[PDB]
Parts: structure tokens; sequence; C-alpha cells
């Protein structure tokens, strides 16, 4: 998932509360 | 779970769904009808 423009580009990958481990970076419910 | 099924969370939290009902209640408590229609 992104968001937009001036915004800029930046993504959440959408795991349910599974880590970035598999993948700033802040690890989120 | 092999099968490409999630389940996404809510918004609001249990806990801001519960501080919510609190303001509610505060509010209804200490204030009557006034803090729907203007200030508390
Ligand atoms: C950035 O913000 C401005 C605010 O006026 C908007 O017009 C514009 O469409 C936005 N995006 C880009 C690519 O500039
Ligand atoms: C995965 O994240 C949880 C918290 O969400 C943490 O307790 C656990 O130690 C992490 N495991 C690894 C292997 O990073």
């Amino acid at each position: 998932i992104t968001p937009g423009t001036n915004t800029s580009n930046q993504v959440a990958v959408l795991y349910q509360g599974v880590n970035c481990t598999e993948v700033n970076v802040f690890q989120t419910r | 779970k092999f099968n490409g099924l999630t389940v996404l969370p809510p918004l609001l939290t249990d806990e801001m769904i519960a501080q919510y009902t609190s303001a509610l209640l505060a509010g209804t408590i200490t204030s009557g009808w006034t803090f729907g229609a203007g200030a508390a």
C-alpha cells in the first residue's frame, strides 16, 4: 500500500502483526 | 491461511472506542444536552 505525490511514495507492507524481517522502518500493529 | 484470506484491523482500537464512550458519558453526566448543541 502507498500514499500520494507531495506526500511522496512511502509504503506499508500489510502484515497481520507478522514482522518486518521478511522485507526509517517502523513495525506497526 | 494458505488461501490468500486476510483480516485487517479496525482504524479505532477498542481502547479508542472506550475513550469515545467515556467522553460521551462525561459530557452527558456533567452538562446535559448542551454538549450536543454548542459548548459544554
Ligand atoms: C501538491 O500540492 C498542491 C497544492 O496546491 C497540488 O496542487 C498538487 O496537485 C500536488 N501534487 C503535485 C504533483 O504537485
Ligand atoms: C517479531 O515481532 C514481535 C513483536 O511484534 C517480537 O516479540 C519478536 O521477537 C519478533 N521476532 C523476530 C524473529 O524478529
